[PDB]
């Protein structure tokens, strides 16, 4: 009626499930999760871009005493250079002799590429589970994607799906992550506007489109240009340049758990940890009765080759004699060997040479031939290959 | 080019490469994903 099982939550596993209704016929379903999605609760705190110090117009009081100004901006500064004797391209800038002053006023400013400057200090909240899995039941292999927590239905081919939650949260979420313009960098977000000198976060933007920005980078004006109209204004290095310079590894560079990291929104594709509770709401009317199918009996299970490898190494014949022709299910009634097919066409007194992938060398695989049992034997020798690409059985 | 194990402890080593190189990747229990340059990196899984 309802088949609740746990598939091994891994990318690309042929998750076989034998829905055998008692007094129905044998039913089998082969589903595989293509992608799981970890979607965290992003909560932006620091806005990260390089801070550009806007130096003002030169306050050359030529032949005149300097006056103070309280530049109450982010990093405003007024400095008095006594001895204002600047000369310019039209000549000497002061017609007065020696009593000129240089008021040097320098303020801070955000990045003019601040739209391109995407430093997102997403203080991460909880994670969301989304999953897309294909399913092959009723002779049909079709995909279904959903918010994979188990609080929203999937319904495909008359088959309900309660997918999710996962087992654990060891995922690519850190505590307060940083979107470094496409990158996931797990970082220590500083005091929001009260950041330390020169680190990643010198110009902290408490709003990503805000107007207040904490920038204490030591933008200090030196003594002025000696006879030249120049405001020497020494500031700290590019902390946004440094954190972009020291970008480090991304999520793909930092994949724990075999994790695959994606951005905007940060998606945890291939969170290879935990098993998936999948509940197929089987529509029971499609479940054909036990008298309905061909009556498979008098079978022999002969392992033609036993090669303990990742591939379907035990390819064994089942000389079976069905009651009538039809598509009878091949169910892995044993624990180890996965049947390469799912339901083979049994036409009559013939041999179905189906393959099973296992690892155990002395293999006795018990299989259900649509109602029947067969415990076949195989000496699974070690395969000659060393390293493969895929996963195995 | 970086390498890292295919499980929880990745151990994601990485080296910028300049010359001809012979990388001796260790077959992990979860295998070894290596991205050498700009393609999707190969994931070694050792058959017994």
């Amino acid at each position: 009626y309802e088949h609740v099982t746990v598939i091994p939550n891994t990318v690309g596993v042929p998750y076989k499930t034998l829905v055998n209704r008692p007094g129905y016929s044998p039913m089998v379903l082969e589903m595989e999760l293509l992608s799981v999605t970890l979607e965290p609760t992003l909560s932006l705190d620091y806005i990260t871009c390089e801070y550009k110090t806007v130096i003002p117009s030169p306050y050359v009081k030529c032949c005149g005493t300097a006056e103070c100004k309280d530049k109450s901006l982010p990093d405003y500064s007024c400095k008095v250079f006594t001895g204002v004797y600047p000369f310019m391209w039209g000549g000497a800038y002061c017609f007065c002799d020696t009593e000129n002053t240089q008021l040097s006023e320098a303020h801070v400013e955000k990045s003019e590429s601040c739209k391109t400057e995407f430093a997102s200090a997403y203080r991460a909240h909880t994670a969301s589970a989304s999953a897309k899995l294909r399913v092959l039941y009723q002779g049909n292999n079709v995909t279904v994607s959903a918010y994979a927590n188990g609080d929203h239905a999937v319904t495909v081919k008359d088959a309900k799906f309660i997918v999710g939650p996962m087992s654990s949260a060891w995922t690519p979420f850190d505590n307060k992550i940083v979107v470094y313009k496409g990158d996931v960098y797990n970082m220590d977000y500083p005091p929001f506007g009260a950041g330390r000198p020169g680190q990643f976060g010198d110009i902290q933007s408490r709003t990503p489109e805000s107007e207040d920005v904490y920038a204490n980078t030591q933008l200090v004006l030196q003594r002025p240009s000696a006879g030249t109209v120049h405001v020497p204004y020494s500031q700290a290095p590019s902390g946004f340049k440094y954190w972009l310079k020291e970008r480090g590894a991304s999520l793909q560079h930092t994949a724990p758990f075999g994790c695959q990291i994606a951005t905007n929104p940060v998606r945890a594709m291939n969170c290879a940890v935990g098993n998936m509770p999948i509940s197929i709401d089987i529509p029971d009317a499609a479940f054909t009765r036990v008298v309905d199918a061909p009556s498979l009996t008098d079978m022999s299970c002969e392992v033609p080759a036993c090669t303990h490898s990742s591939d379907f190494g035990g390819v064994a014949i089942i000389k079976y004699a069905a009651s009538k022709k039809g598509k009878c299910a091949v169910h892995s009634m044993t624990n180890a060997v996965t049947i390469r097919e799912a339901e083979i066409e049994v036409e009559g007194n013939s041999q179905l040479q189906i393959s099973f992938s296992t690892a155990l060398a002395s293999a006795e695989f018990r299989v259900q031939v649509c109602s029947t049992q067969v415990h076949c034997a195989a000496e699974c020798h070690p395969p000659k290959d060393h390293i493969v690409n895929y996963p195995a059985s | 080019l970086s390498y890292r194990n295919m499980g929880e402890e990745p151990n994601y080593q990485e080296e910028w490469v300049t010359h001809k190189k012979e990388v001796i990747r260790t077959v992990p229990t979860e295998g070894l994903e290596v991205t050498w340059g700009n393609n999707e990196p190969y994931k070694y899984w050792p058959q017994l």
